[PDB]
């Protein structure tokens, strides 16, 4: 299924996922992608934090959903 | 006209404007975040995400 992904800093990322993905297997996904590392990696969804060790259907994501990608940079 | 930006009425107004626009339901703990940045809106998210 097809879903989009918004960083914080308001990049539009599609990828492509199916309703069995793990949290974590998206961020890989993203990281190829982009080139980002998984541990710098955030999934925000409506507000709610999702955790690496959770899946798409703990948090009920559908298809054609917003996910929104905050980005923890360590400098400054 | 002036009203307050700490009253959990108004969240800044325009501050929350882009909290929301992030998908985010949090509206007093953004409050917070956003003071804590000082208009940083990004720097506050991400911490704001993890705790407070």
């Amino acid at each position: 299924m097809q879903i989009f992904v918004k960083t914080l800093t308001g990049k539009t990322i599609t990828l492509e996922v199916e309703p069995s993905d793990t949290i974590e297997n998206v961020k890989a996904k993203i990281q190829d992608k982009e080139g980002i590392p998984p541990d710098q990696q955030r999934l925000i969804f409506a507000g709610k934090q999702l955790e690496d060790g959770r899946t798409l259907s703990d948090y009920n994501i559908q298809k054609e959903s917003t996910l929104h990608l905050v980005l923890r940079l360590r400098g400054g | 006209g002036s009203p307050e930006f700490q009253n959990p009425e108004v969240r800044f107004q325009q501050q929350l404007e882009q909290l929301s626009a992030m998908g985010f339901l949090n509206r007093e703990a953004n409050l917070q975040a956003l003071i804590a940045t000082g208009g940083d809106i990004n720097a506050a998210i991400e911490r704001l995400l993890g705790s407070s």
